[PDB]
C-alpha cells in the first residue's frame, strides 16, 4: 500500500490569503492524484484530476502541483466557502489510498 | 556453537519441533503452521535459545495458543532473507492469540520485508523501529492486528517507569520509547556502529560481525557475521582452501564434495549435485559452464553446454519427427528411449539432428514395430547405455520386428558401451547375425558372462549378407556420362535371373557406405537404377556382361558408383571423375579473353 | 461457496487431526 | 492449484477431502 | 480376447490391436494404404501375455482404449504378430472387425439439460 | 449445459440458481 | 455433490415457484 502523507492536517488563514496543502507519495504515484473537497454537509467533489487538471466548474483560484514525490493544491486568494477539508487520493496503484485531510480553518 | 540445521516445515503437532533443539543456524526457513489444538500451556516450557540465525525466512501461520516468541526464540538476531516468501523475510499471520512479538534480540533482517497481518490479539507493533532492522521498510506490510483499533496498551517502562529506561526514537515528530515487550527495551546502537552491533555500554561490535557482539572489537566475539562464517571467527571471505558456500559460511572441498556424491534417484528437488566455480560450493554451473567431473569444478563449454533431459516416468516413445524434436540439444538421457518409427520423410537427417548428440542413456533403448528404419546411425554420438533400468526379462538394448533394419552402427568406427542388461533381438529380417555378434563384441555383452534372446531363424533371414563380389569390366568417362559393364551373375540353378541395381551418388573422397543416410522411405541418398537382367545368348561367350550408361552428370565431378543383384552378389564401392577440361582448353580459355 | 480464510476452515472440519 | 480449485472455482465436498495432511 | 498358441506353444510374442473411428459397415484391413508414414488406422502393440501354469491359462490378453471421443463407432481387430513357422509355416490368427460405440448420455441426462435450460 | 455443470461437475449454489423458471 | 433425480429436488429447494 502506498502511504499518502497528508500536511498540514489544519491551518488558520484569512480571506485573500494563498495556500498550499502537501501530500507526499511514500511510492511513485506518476501524475495520479485527485484533489477531493468535502463540505461541512458531508458532499466531496473532486477539484482536480491528473494532479494538475481542473475540473469543469471549479473556480481558477485552485491549483494542483508536483515537485519531486511532493504534490501540492493551491488555492491563490481564498474565499469564505474555501474553508472546509480537504484530501488528496493516488489512483497508481491497486489499493487506492487517501491523505489524513486537511482542515482549512479561518484565523 | 551448535548444529546447523535444515529448513523444517513443521505442521498439527508440536512434536517434531524438538528437532530444533540443538540449532545455531537454520540453513533454510522456518514455517510454523496449522497447529489448532495448542494452547498457552504446551508453549509454557518450550524455548529454543541457542537459535541466532535463520538465512531464509520465518513464517508462522494460523498456530493456537502461542502469545509472544520471547521465549521461543529468545536469541534470534538476524533473518538474512537469501530466500523469501513472497519478497518477505518475516511473516505473521493470522496467530490467533499473538499478543506481541517479543523478538528482543532481532537486530538485522539482511534482505526482504516484514508482512504482520491478521493478528487480532497483537500489539507491541507500534513499540518497534523496523528501520534499525531493515534498510528498507517501504515494503512492509503490517496491518489488521490488534494494534490498529483503540485497545493496545503498550508498555515499555517497569523498573522506574518513565525515568531513564528506553531508547526512544522519533516516527514523523513524536518521540516513541521501543521495545518488544513490557520487560525488554529494543537495542539501539550508536551510529558509527552501523549494523555491527554494540556491547551494553556502547562500545562498536567489529565490522565483520552483525547486529551484537560479546566484546567489541573483536571478530572472534561476534553474536552472527556480517559476511561469512569459520572457526569462530567472521571473515570478508573465506581464505583458502575454503569455499563460500550458502552465502554465510566456509566450507572445504570434501564437504562439497559429500554433497554432490550421487543422491541416486531424486533429480526433482533433492539432490542438484554441488559443484565449485569461483571459490562457491554451488547448486549448478552456471550458463556457459560444464563440469569437469575429477574435481567438482565447472569449466567453460567448448562450443554448446551439455545437456541432460529427465524423462517423464523414466521413459519416452519417440514415433515422429515432433516427438524427436522434444529431445534437441540433448546429451545425455536420464530414462529409457522406445523407437516406432512407421514413416515420413528425410528421417535419417532429421533425427540425427534432434538425437544425434545422445552421448548416455541411463536406462534402456527399444526399437521396435520401426518399420521406416534402415539404420541407427543417427544416434551418431551414442556411446553409453547404462542398463540401471531394464526392459522386462531384464533387457538393455531390445530390437523387436523392425523390417527394414540392416544396420546398427558401423561397427568399423563405432564404439556403444553396454554397462548392465542383455540384448534382445526377433523379427529383423533384413539384419544379418554378424552385425548382432559384432555388437555383442564391441559393447561388452560378453559372452562369458549370461544369455541375450538372440533368434537365430528370425534374423536376417529375408537378407543374404554381401557374399558374392561383381566386378566392373568396363569403365568409360565422358564430361557427361560414364558407361560401365560388369561381372554377369548366375546363381547354383541358374535360371530364372531377374534384376541388377546400379547405385551412384557425387562423392568426395572415401567417405561413401551402402546404409548411409538412411535411404528409408522418401528423400533419398543414393541415385539408384534399376537394370533389367541380361540375355545369356548359349553356353560358349555368355558374357553380355551387364551394363549401364550414367548421363546427367556433372562435369569434373567424383561418383561414388557399385552395383548389386536384387534380393548374391554386391561390386565393390568404384570411384569415378567424369572428364574435365583439356590442359590445351583450359589455356584457350585463359589466353583469349 | 468456499473462499478466502475460509477454506483453512473448511479444511480442517474435514481434516479434524 | 487449492486457490484455483475452490476459490476462483467452486470444489466437490470430496476434491476438498483428499489431501488432507 | 482369445489367446493365442501356435503348434509348439513355446515363445509367443505378440498382439497389435486396430482402432479407427468408423460410421458403419464399410471399414477393412488393408484400407487407405498405411505404408510409411500417414496412417489410416490407430494401433496398439500388446505384450504377449504371462500363461500362469496349464490349467486355467486364459489370462486374456486385452487394452484399455482412452483417447476416445464419446457417442463414436469404432471399428476394432486385433492380430497375432507375423511369425516364420517351423515346417508348415503360420502366423496365426486376427479377430474379426468389430464395432463398438463408446457411451453417449443418458435418456434422462438429455432430458434434463433439454428440460432446465 | 446443466448434467455438465453440475452432475459431470460441480456447480456453485448461485450458478444453481441464475435460470430457476 | 450434486446429481441424478437430487439436481431437479436441489433446484426446487432453491425455486420454490
Ligand atoms: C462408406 O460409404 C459412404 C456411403 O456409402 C454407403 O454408406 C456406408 C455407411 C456403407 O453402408 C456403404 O457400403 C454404402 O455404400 C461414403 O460416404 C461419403 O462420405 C463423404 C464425406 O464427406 C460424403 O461427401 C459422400 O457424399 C459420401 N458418399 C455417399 C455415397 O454417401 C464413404 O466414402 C465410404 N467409405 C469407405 C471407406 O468405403
Ligand atoms: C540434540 O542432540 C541430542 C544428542 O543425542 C545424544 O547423543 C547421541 C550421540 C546418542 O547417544 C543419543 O541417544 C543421545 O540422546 C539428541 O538426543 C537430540 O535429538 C538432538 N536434537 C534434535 C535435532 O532432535
Amino acid at each position: 500500500d502506498i502511504q499518502m502523507t497528508q500536511s498540514p492536517s489544519s491551518l488558520s488563514a484569512s480571506l485573500g490569503e494563498r495556500v498550499s496543502l502537501t501530500c507526499r507519495a511514500s511510492q511513485d504515484i506518476g501524475g495520479n492524484l485527485y484533489w477531493l473537497q468535502q463540505g461541512p454537509d458531508g458532499t466531496i467533489k473532486r477539484l482536480i484530476y491528473a494532479t494538475s487538471s481542473l475540473d469543469s466548474g471549479v473556480p481558477k483560484r485552485f491549483s494542483g502541483s508536483r515537485s519531486g514525490s511532493d504534490y501540492s493544491l493551491t488555492i491563490s486568494s481564498l474565499e469564505s466557502e474555501d474553508f472546509v477539508d480537504y484530501y488528496c487520493l493516488q489512483y497508481s496503484s491497486s489499493p487506492w489510498t487517501f491523505g489524513g485531510g486537511t482542515k482549512l480553518e479561518i484565523k | 556453537p551448535g548444529e546447523v540445521c535444515p529448513g523444517m516445515d513443521i505442521r498439527n503437532n508440536l512434536t517434531r519441533l524438538h528437532e530444533l533443539e540443538n540449532c545455531s543456524v537454520i540453513e533454510g526457513h522456518l514455517q510454523i503452521l496449522l497447529m489448532f489444538k495448542t494452547r498457552p500451556e504446551d508453549f509454557r516450557d518450550l524455548s529454543f535459545p541457542k537459535l541466532i540465525m535463520i538465512t531464509d525466512y520465518l513464517l508462522l501461520f494460523r498456530v493456537y495458543g502461542l502469545e509472544s516468541l520471547k521465549d521461543l526464540f529468545p536469541n534470534l538476531t538476524v533473518i538474512r532473507g537469501s530466500r523469501l516468501f513472497f519478497n518477505y523475510a518475516l511473516v505473521i499471520f493470522e496467530m490467533v492469540h499473538l499478543k506481541e512479538l517479543g523478538l528482543y534480540n532481532l537486530m538485522n533482517i539482511t534482505r526482504g520485508s516484514v508482512r504482520i497481518e491478521k493478528n487480532n490479539e497483537l500489539c507491541y507493533l507500534a513499540t518497534i523501529d523496523w528501520s534499525r532492522i531493515l534498510d528498507s521498510v517501504e515494503d512492509n506490510h503490517i496491518v489488521l492486528n490488534k494494534d490498529d483499533n483503540e485497545e493496545c496498551g503498550d508498555i515499555c517502562p517497569g523498573t522506574a517507569k518513565g525515568k531513564t529506561n528506553c531508547p526512544a526514537t522519533v516516527i514523523n515528530g513524536q518521540f516513541v520509547e521501543r521495545c518488544w515487550t513490557h520487560s525488554h527495551c529494543q537495542k539501539v546502537c550508536p551510529t558509527i556502529c552501523k549494523s555491527h552491533g554494540c556491547t551494553a555500554e556502547g562500545l562498536c561490535c567489529h565490522s565483520e560481525c552483525l547486529g551484537n557482539c560479546s566484546q567489541p572489537d573483536d571478530p572472534t566475539k561476534c553474536v552472527a557475521c556480517r559476511n561469512f562464517y569459520l572457526d569462530g571467527r567472521c571473515v570478508e571471505t573465506c581464505p583458502p582452501p575454503y569455499y563460500h558456500f550458502q552465502d554465510w559460511r566456509c566450507v572445504n572441498f570434501s564437504f562439497c564434495q559429500d554433497l554432490h556424491h550421487k543422491c541416486k534417484n531424486s533429480r526433482r528437488q533433492g539432490c542438484h549435485q554441488y559443484v565449485i566455480h569461483n571459490n562457491k560450493c554451488i547448486p549448478e554451473c552456471p550458463s556457459g559452464y560444464t563440469m569437469n567431473s575429477s574435481n567438482l569444478l565447472c569449466t567453460p563449454c567448448l562450443g554448446p553446454c551439455p545437456k541432460v533431459c529427465h524423462l517423464l516416468e523414466g521413459e519416452k516413445t519417440i514415433d515422429s519427427v515432433t516427438s524427436a524434436q522434444e529431445l534437441r540439444g540433448c546429451t545425455v538421457i536420464n530414462g529409457s528411449l522406445i523407437i516406432n518409427i512407421r514413416g515420413g520423410n528425410n528421417l535419417a537427417a532429421e533425427l540425427e539432428a534432434n538425437l544425434g548428440l545422445i552421448e548416455e542413456i541411463s536406462g534402456y533403448l527399444k526399437i521396435r514395430r520401426s518399420y521406416a528404419l534402415v539404420s541407427l546411425s543417427f544416434f551418431r554420438k551414442l556411446r553409453l547405455i547404462r542398463g540401471e533400468t531394464l526392459e522386462i526379462g531384464n533387457y538393455s538394448f531390445y530390437a523387436l520386428d523392425n523390417q527394414n533394419l540392416r544396420q546398427l552402427w558401423d561397427w568399423s568406427k563405432h564404439n556403444l558401451t553396454i554397462t548392465q542388461g542383455k540384448l534382445f533381438f526377433h523379427y529383423n529380417p533384413k539384419l544379418c547375425l554378424s552385425e548382432i555378434h559384432k555388437m555383442e563384441e564391441v559393447s561388452g555383452t560378453k559372452g562369458r558372462q549370461e544369455r541375450n534372446d538372440i533368434a537365430l531363424k528370425t534374423n536376417g533371414d529375408q537378407a543374404s549378407c554381401e557374399n558374392e563380389l561383381l566386378k566392373f569390366s568396363y569403365i568409360r568417362t565422358s564430361f557427361d556420362k560414364i558407361l560401365l559393364r560388369w561381372e554377369p551373375y548366375w546363381p547354383p540353378d541358374f535360371r530364372d535371373l531377374l534384376g541388377f541395381m546400379l547405385f551412384y551418388k557425387e562423392a568426395p573422397y572415401q567417405n561413401v557406405t551402402e546404409f548411409d543416410g538412411q535411404d528409408a522411405c522418401g528423400s533419398n541418398s543414393w541415385t539408384v537404377v534399376d537394370i533389367d537382367p541380361p540375355l545369356r545368348s548359349n553356353d560358349p561367350k555368355s558374357q553380355n556382361h551387364p551394363g549401364w550408361l550414367m548421363r546427367g552428370l556433372k562435369p569434373w565431378t567424383q561418383y561414388a558408383i557399385f552395383v548389386k543383384t536384387l534380393v548374391g552378389a554386391k561390386s565393390d564401392i568404384i570411384y569415378v571423375q567424369t572428364d574435365a577440361t583439356t590442359f590445351e582448353d583450359y589455356l584457350h580459355n585463359v589466353v583469349f579473353v | 461457496h468456499l473462499c478466502g480464510s475460509h477454506l483453512v476452515e473448511a479444511l480442517y472440519l474435514v481434516c479434524g487431526e | 492449484g487449492i486457490v484455483e480449485q475452490c476459490c476462483a472455482s467452486v470444489c466437490s465436498l470430496y476434491q476438498l477431502e483428499n489431501y488432507c495432511n | 480376447w482369445e489367446p493365442y498358441w501356435p503348434p509348439d506353444f513355446r515363445d509367443l510374442l505378440g498382439f497389435m490391436l486396430f482402432y479407427k473411428e468408423a460410421p458403419y459397415q464399410n471399414v477393412t484391413e488393408f484400407d487407405g494404404q498405411d505404408a510409411c508414414g500417414s496412417n489410416s488406422w490407430t494401433v496398439v502393440d500388446i505384450d504377449p501375455p504371462l500363461r500362469s501354469n496349464d490349467p486355467k491359462s486364459q489370462n486374456h490378453p486385452g487394452w484399455l482404449m482412452r483417447g476416445l471421443k464419446p457417442w463414436t463407432q469404432y471399428a476394432i481387430f486385433v492380430k497375432t504378430l507375423v511369425t516364420f513357422s517351423d515346417e508348415r509355416r503360420t502366423y496365426g490368427a486376427k479377430s474379426d472387425i468389430i464395432y463398438v460405440q463408446t457411451d453417449a448420455t443418458t435418456f434422462e441426462d438429455y432430458l434434463h439439460n433439454v428440460v432446465f435450460v
